[PDB]
């Protein structure tokens, strides 16, 4: 048997391992929520007498 | 072992054959490698993996 290929089969499989083992899941999704700006009533015209 | 023998899903085996893959190209052994793509196949990659 030749003795180096395994030796680089080990490093590949190690840097395989621990690249697959560095990455982290991490989200910043942010709310559904609204923002609610001002606002006024609009009043309707009428008619008065007496 | 254990830990995935014989009963294993057909998506693992990817991972077990690249390690023979990677060593079947090591310049001084294209007989072997030659005669497995030329004649896939008759001769499918898990039996020759399991023997």
């Amino acid at each position: 048997p030749n003795d180096e290929a395994t030796i680089k089969a080990l490093d590949n499989v190690i840097k395989q391992i621990e690249a697959l083992s560095v990455i982290v899941n991490r989200s910043e999704k942010a709310d559904d929520a609204q923002i609610l700006g001002p606002n006024t009533y609009k009043q309707l015209l009428e008619h008065l007498f007496s | 072992p254990t830990r995935y023998g014989t009963s294993e899903s057909i998506d693992k085996f990817k991972i077990a054959w690249e390690n023979v893959e990677s060593v079947l190209n090591m310049e001084g052994n294209d007989f072997v490698k030659t005669i497995m793509y030329a004649y896939e196949d008759n001769f499918p990659k898990k039996d020759f993996y399991m023997m």
